[PDB]
RNA sequence: AAUAGGCGGCCGUCGAGGGCUCGGGUAGAAGACCCGGUUGAUAGGGCGGGGAUGUAAGCGGGAAGGGUCAACCGACCCGCUUAGUCCGCCGCCCCUAAUCGCCCGAG
RNA sequence: GGGGCCAAGGGUGGGGGUGUUCACCCAUUAAAGGGGAACGUGAGCUGGGUUUAGACCGUCGUGAGACAGGUCGGAUGCUA
RNA sequence: GUAAGGUCCGGUGGAGCCGCCGGUAUCGCGGAUCCUGCCGGGAGUAGCAGCGUAGUCGGGUGAGAAUCCCGACCGCCGGAGGGGCCAGGGUUCCACGGCAAUGGUCGUCAGCCGUGGGUUAGUCGGUCCUAACCCCGCCCGUAACUCGGCGCGGGGGAAAGGGAAACGGGUUUAUAUUCCCGUACCGCGGGGGUAGGUGCGGCAACGCAAGCCCGGAGGGUGACGCCUCGGGGUAGGCGGACCGGCCGAUGAGGCCGGCUAAGCGUAUAAGCCCGGGGAGUGCCGUAAUGGCGAGAACCGGGUGAAAGCGCGAAUGGCCCCCCCGUUAGGGGGGUUCCGCCGAUCCCUGGGGCCCGUGAAAAGCCCUCCGGGAAUUCCGAUCCCCCGCGACCGUACCGAGAACCGACACAGGUGCCCCUGGGUGAGAAGCCUAAGGCGUGUCGGGGGAAACCCGGCCGAGGGAACUCGGCAAACUGGCCCCGUAACUUCGGGAGAAGGGGUGCCUGCGGGUGCGUAACCCGCAGGUCGCAGUGACUAGGGGGGCCCGACUGUUUAAUAAAAACACAGGUCCCAGCUAGCCCGAAAGGGUUUGUACUGGGGCCGACGCCUGCCCAGUGCCGGUAUGUGAAGCCCGGGUACAACCGGGUGAAGCACCGGUAAACGGCGGGGGUAACUAUAACCCUCUUAAGGUAGCGAAAUUCCUUGUCGGUUAAAUGCCGACCUGCAUGAAUGGCGUAACGAGGUCCCCGCUGUCCCCGGCCGGGGCCCGGCGAAACCUCUGCCUGGCGCGCAUGCCAGGGACC
RNA sequence: ACCCGAAACCGGUCGAUCUAGCCCGGGGCAGGGUGAAGUCCCUCAACCGAGGGAUGGAGGCCCGCUAGGGGUGCUGAUGUGCAGUUCGCUCCCGUGACCCCGGGCUAGGGGUGAAAGGCCAAUCGAGGCCGGAGAUAGCUGGUUCCCGCCGAAUCAUCCCG
RNA sequence: ACCGAUAGCGAACUAGUACCGUGAGGGAAAGCUGAAAAGCACCCCGGGAGGGGGGUGAAAAGAGCCUGAAACCGGGCGGCG
RNA sequence: CUCGCGGGUGAAGCCGAAGUCCGCUGGAACGCGGCGCCGGAGAGGGUGAUAGCCCCGUAGGCGUAAGCCCGCAGGGUCUC
RNA sequence: CUAAGCCGCCCGGUGGAUGGCUCGGCUCGGGGCGCCGACGAAGGGCGUGGCAAGCUGCGAUAAGCCCCGGCGAGGCGCAGGCAGCCGUCGAACCGGGGAUUCCCGAAUGGGACCUCCCGCGGCUUAUGCCGCACUCCGGGGUUUAUCCC
């Protein structure tokens, strides 16, 4: 096991769905928060200075 | 069948239609008969039915015409006797 | 190293949490304001089996309209009347302050302090013996054999807890043990530190023996108190 | 799949409308410069973002 | 066999000889090899010989018994029956196909 | 029979315990020779021993653990 | 020009470029198992087999047909390759028009390309309720927070839990419980009547239309585990009669059709009741358990399911026949009974089990309390009629091509729910009906080999093969006789071993009204080598080691003697406890309370578990010594720093308990010489010197110990001795029935394991037509003796060699 | 600091669709055998008792290609595979400590573990992603035009050398 | 006194795009006809794709478009064979 | 402070000199040879080749609503 | 007039180096300009063109609507096409001022396993409009609920 036969069990509920705030498919549906912008867990955006994705969004790196 | 019908809370019956087709009819199970509040034995004069069937009937066709229809006759007579004796 | 089972239990994970939603509810006395200076009469409605209690439970309806759950004493009968208060008669199933209970009586469900709801002698088949009565304290012999002093106003129930002799019959089967421990979510089956790895237990190692004496000090830090903790002695005497 | 929320259905509708070829008159106007767009999709090979 | 041989015959300074194609194996992984090709029994077909199984279908009779002790049913047995079926073996008979055609080739 | 010379064309086999090479033993035999070929030969095979990861016993070590000490299990890739 | 390079000539090219002086720089490439791009040999080669080997003939279309279409034949699946439908996919669905690319070959075909379309709901699902659980506010902690948290208030949380209401026929290329027709139901509101407000029948169980509006309470229902059995019913199946059609010989016979939804009305069974009645040297009843003066037989009744029956409904569907048939159409017939089996599908009752107790709330029904309106009036849960009923999903696949795994992937998700006939105990195997397919998609040829994979057979011997009977082979179902050691008395056990088995003819028996259905015997006749004839379908026995057993484990080299287990025993803890998480706040055990919670070790069961507290741990005491800061006293400092002394907790020193706490349990001489050799015995020595058991052991180095059995032969196996290098009693000792894909030895039987290999079948290999790679590659590539970094295709001397 | 290469350490975040554990709600397991408790019946005797016949359905019971689950041997096929763990034969469990599904919780010196250092998304003796970071090495590899002149050393002392 | 499309920001262009991972996050390749489309009318062949003539242009620079190097492949010629 | 007045500044923007003369090559002159001109303009770009005078522009000037700033005049408050 | 094969030149194919070009990058002394949002921000989702897929721009008034001013004859984005339409009553374009501005989003009346749903009070005939999150500050009222404004 642990390989090809394991990958066949991905027909359940997806871990992440689209987020209403940031528009990315990163909303943890079971827990109820976004892994990208923190929607549903914080009023402020999830920004980390070790991360370059939000800079990539606006070509500011 | 649908996963909702795969549950055993539904009653499944195979029925032949007038046009010659075979279809499955699904129904919900009936509630159990009412029981006495004091001894737990079955009551009389109270038909079994789902809420729609119960609402399909008039008032007097759902309980017997005697005091305390929630008790079996033995418990009802006993309670009446205790009340009468306690009053005196 | 890695954590121990006792260390992991303190974090409250569902592996160790008690499933306190399939049980019948906590068994506590009625508030002390009702019982003080007044005697209440109740009727036993039903006797049921609490999934995790080791003792049967009973439902009591009082004349004031309060419905309560009590630990059923041995011989308690459905439909019988019971009394709680200073003036209650001395009979099985009646709750009285410890000052009004005659010496030599068997009691259970004793409040540690007046009005706490009952803390002692609650397991099935257990009873305590009233030894002496004094204006300042009442001495009772507990199931463990200790003589303990209680306030005279502490409440207790006369009788013996039902369900005794439960250990007379062996469990026989690992399946029986599995069901018994799954009913209350107790860690089962249990492993052995000697067969654990060195990273996991103080006794762990390739050779299945403890490398140090198994009597551990009372002052040992958490993650070290295994084996015989602060043992006065060991072996068979 | 049988039961779908309206918002997800609308997003799938937008993707379906996006998936089409470049107009021939657009190709003629651009003089064989604009031949395709990066939103072309094959339902069995390249999957949707959602 | 680099001393890369000998002899008989046919051919050249249009042409001896050969290949593909054809019917078959004394042969075979492709190539190659061997017999036959109307100067004909090579294969098929017909007939006959020899062999292998084991007595065909159909009909007549019998059959332990049953059946209104009648009609009729009946596993199985006997006679026509060394039968029937089959032959990657042989012999005889040109009835059928071995035809037509294409190519190389020293000077 | 014992010792030696020429002579390498041919032969020099089958079985019991043991992973064994070897050594020992059995019944035959003319005899049942010793060696080299990357201790010939795993892009020919087998995988019993040895030499990982699991586990047991004995001894040693406070311990983690170790033993050219035993013991059970433990993968053999190929279109020239 | 030594050279790094420079410059001319001929050609291509169409717009910039150079000499010298002085500055400046991402300034010069063959390597970095360098980076990016492109292209070679391998190669027109491998692969397009294995687990389901499927096509052929005639016709059609088209430029083009093994591959597309129709008919026939022949096949495969048939408890799934058939039917339905989730999650996931998101247009893959339908029609028309096409083959540049995709499809393992071709293609006129397509899940491909292009152009147009397609998803219709008061009743199906979401929407409502709550479960495990989650979020927000206050509060507390944190330097702080988007971080942690108890308690209060609020909210969310199931497309398989609870939960108002629709079912036939028809219609489209593609939607239909949604559109059309027919017949219904539910919720809200309204109109007209009526029951009731102010009404009756029964001893009773109860039968009844049995007043309206607001608020509250109670009861019931919603509402529940596992095992097992009886009763009732329905789908489905079988046999017979009859009417149409087909086949068959217009014989016998076989096959096909002979159909009936919701809704409305209607009642019995079990269970439970209600009146009468008054038993025992006892009656009554069940499959079974069982019931009776705490009220049985027995006679009456009440309430109470799934179903059946009537309307719906024969103008509908099905089958057949006739006239018109150039296209297009129009009519006439029937659709009826009996018997048997019978569910895993529904209803309903018993019984048994738990150291296991197998959800909540919304909703609905009834009853009871208070309050309000009503008399030329109020007014229904009853009858008739009318109006309204929102938002979102609805196509399609649902998998050996529509999902995930990079793929038209032999895996996984979903085999998640369902199954005609025969044989048969069987949802087994085999054949077959319906339904589906020839797309688990490259075809053609062939004594066309060798060799490989899968299968069948093999004379004589029967393990001589091998580490090892690996693999294969023997046995096999059912009926009847018969069955050992040992044992925990349950088992071992289907031990072992022996006999029978087909077909036909005819009787007897059980239950049954039955000559319906199922099952069990008897007698006779007869055929073959073989009668569980195919299919299905144990080989068996005796010792030893380990683990009691069922179970679990290293997903991807170890399934075990390893882990777990019930049982034994030890330790801590009376609750603001013991143990544990955390920075804190708070928290887990805990809706708990010693028959409990937590922490070790051994490990079923039977008999037992000896000695040692000197050491290392743990526990209790601590008179006495030491023992930090603080405090006090003296000196010093115009104040301090600094120095000396006293007080001095815990901890060590010291003392005592404790080994089912960690561990340990020795060593020399001589004897009792009724020979020789053993311990009775006397000397150092420690805390003590290994007791009961077992022993060449999974522990033994010498070792293949010695003796006995097993063989012709025994580094094996079993039994015994004890010299135990280096066994031993809960890191347990010994023994042990049953159990085991564990290791090990032997015996009968069996066989191609072997002597010794030989035939046959299917698929590859081989050839032909197509698609068409990769691993790898310094350039190359013959040998003998040598030199050499010490084993050279390439160097030296020789030998040989056409491509 | 001429250029490239480490295993590793540290911070903040992301993951329980694989798999491990536990909680709430659900679906499933043809057919056959054996025969525990319990409830009895009959005959001969009667001071003891002996013999025979039933019913009953329990089990971490038995056989079993039912479905489903597992993975012993062939060390079989395949091993640039159908497949980055599959296929065939053989074998084991198959009413229970059973198998599977939807909703939840436990997150990295942490979880979970019938304890194999196993499992935590093809990764586990400390996961993944980005950041510290171009980390460091006395160790390995590489370092690009030509001519002209001169032209070595591997020996002494000291360094965890 | 910077680079001149493997350089310069990752992106000279429908670039933080396509695409990979459940997720944090990771992240390309891709510029040029001609002065003017004057972008080849008509004929023969082919099912088509295209081929041959004939035209436009100073030049096919022919859209598979400025120059077209090297590696590699096919043919012709010279030399060996 | 502005019922009022004046000025400055302040958008899009406007003006802004001089060959497109003859011959040659050329598909096309920005090239070559000859003859001229402007220049506070010979920076740069486009235009069918490399252009001071073909065009944009440049050297030098002009205009601009709202808004902003300063001042005049008038009306007030406060400080010493 | 040797078959394969080998080297060199020429022609052709494959490929895309070199050269020339540049509306793009990079770096700078100096100068300018520097916050938006409950009067609902930034970031997103979805729509919007006659033929319209991507980018860009806009928002159901949707490559756009209105008004003063500048320019002065063409215009309808990147983007070379078909057919049309707009402009002399001054467009396109440009500076300034207005109108429209769906849904999610601090998201705010209450909820989100899907950027979509479900309410309560006033006015309004109806269409329709406004108000209703939490933690506070300055005030009023009462029911004294921290309830309403
Ligand atoms: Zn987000
Ligand atoms: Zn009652």
């Amino acid at each position: 096991g642990s390989g090809t036969a394991t990958f066949g069990k991905r027909n359940s509920t997806p871990t992440h769905i689209r987020c209403r705030r940031c528009g990315r498919v990163s909303y943890n549906v079971k827990k109820g928060y976004c892994a990208a912008c923190g929607f549903g867990r914080s009023r402020r955006l999830r920004k980390y200075r070790w991360s370059k994705k939000w800079k990539k969004k606006k070509n500011a790196h | 069948m649908k996963p909702m019908y795969r549950s055993r809370s539904w009653r499944r019956k195979y029925v032949r239609t007038p046009g010659g087709r075979v279809v499955i009819h699904f129904e919900r199970k009936k509630p159990k008969i009412a029981h006495c509040a004091m001894c737990g034995r079955p009551l009389n004069g109270i038909p079994r039915g789902r809420p729609v069937e119960m609402r399909k009937l008039p008032k007097t066709k759902k309980r017997p015409e005697r005091p305390m229809p929630h008790l079996c006759p033995r418990c009802m007579r006993k309670v009446m006797k205790e009340q009468i004796r306690a009053q005196l | 190293g890695k954590s121990l089972i006792q260390q992991r239990r303190g974090k409250g994970s569902p592996t160790f949490k008690s499933p306190s939603h399939r049980f019948r509810g906590a068994v506590k006395y009625i508030p002390l304001n009702y019982t003080q200076e007044k005697t209440l009469r109740g009727v036993v409605e039903e006797i049921m089996h609490d999934p995790g209690r080791t003792a049967p439970v009973a439902r009591v309806k009082f004349e004031n309209g309060i419905e309560k759950l009590i630990i059923a004493p041995e011989g308690l009968l459905v439909g019988q009347e019971i009394y709680i208060g200073p003036d209650a008669p001395i009979a099985v199933g009646n709750t009285l302050p410890l000052a009004k209970i005659p010496e030599g009586t068997y009691v259970y469900n004793i409040e540690g302090i007046p009005g706490d709801g009952g803390k002692y002698v609650r397991a099935g088949g257990t009873y305590a013996l009233v030894v002496s009565r004094e204006p300042d304290k009442v001495i009772v012999q507990l199931p463990s054999g200790e003589l303990k002093a209680f306030n005279p106003m502490c409440r207790a129930t006369i009788g013996v807890v039902a369900g005794g002799g439960r250990l007379e019959k062996p469990l026989v089967k690992a399946g029986k043990a599995y069901y018994k421990y799954k009913a209350r979510n107790k860690f089962w089956p249990t492993p052995r530190g000697v067969k654990m790895n060195a990273v996991n237990h103080p006794f762990g190692g390739k050779e299945h023996h403890p490398g140090k004496p198994t009597t551990t000090s009372r002052r040992a830090p958490p993650g070290r108190k295994v084996g015989h903790i602060a043992a006065r002695r060991t072996g068979r005497r | 799949a049988r039961n779908k929320p309206l918002a997800k259905k609308l997003r799938l509708a937008k993707a379906l409308k996006q998936n089409r070829r470049v107009p021939v008159w657009v190709i003629v106007k651009t003089n064989r410069r604009v031949l395709t767009h990066p939103k072309r999709r094959y339902w069995r090979r390249t999957k949707l973002k959602e």
